[PDB]
């Protein structure tokens, strides 16, 4: 089953990537 | 009293001690195209104050000629965002639906993460808005296909607790 990332986990994924950055 | 040089010279310390730039990553991470509104109105607060005769200065003008050159491109891509994010927000609200349209989904999922690593000053940056609009274009109208499919499925299995206790 695909599911879309909801707005809350995609974000804390984008979250991680620009702070590591 | 009604002489303008005050205004203008308050207008130019207020953008200069701004230092607005456009450059660096397109995106940022909700999802945010780093082109705020403002950066447009800058331009036509010097295409106006040209006429007025005002001279503007040179750092000013090209801050306004990189505005006037990305801001198709910011418009582009900022409304593929909100598109992406409006119909990602109505998706979620119906999980449903949510099986049928992952195929879009991961598109543009992988479109956006191709483009993370891009820059304003990238020449591939207007190829890549190309690609961004056809695949969210795709996305849409498929969407849309469902809508009208999935509500008349939803009416006739709907019809089947009240209709007729027959086999035809």
């Amino acid at each position: 089953e695909l599911a879309a990332e909801d707005e809350q986990v995609f974000l804390m994924k984008q979250q991680s990537l620009l702070a590591k950055q | 009293k009604l002489n303008t040089q005050e205004i203008f010279d308050d207008w130019a310390r207020k953008v200069q001690q701004r230092n607005l730039g456009v450059s660096g990553r397109i995106f940022a991470i909700k999802l945010k195209v780093n082109f705020l509104p403002e950066i447009i109105t800058l331009s036509k607060e010097v295409r106006n104050l040209k006429w007025l005769g005002f001279r503007v200065p040179l750092a000013i003008v090209n801050k306004a000629h990189q505005a006037n050159q990305l801001y198709p491109f910011a418009i582009s891509l900022i409304e593929s965002v909100r598109t992406y994010e409006r119909t990602c927000e109505k998706v979620e609200e119906r999980n449903t639906i949510s099986l049928l349209v992952a195929g879009l989904k991961k598109e543009v999922q992988a479109l956006i993460a191709e483009g993370i690593a891009l820059v304003w000053e990238s020449y591939k940056l207007d190829p890549y808005v190309q690609r961004l609009a056809e695949t969210v274009f795709n996305f849409q109208e498929k969407v849309d296909d469902l809508l009208i499919i999935e509500e008349k499925i939803d009416l006739e299995v709907r019809s089947l607790e009240t209709c007729v206790y027959d086999h035809k």
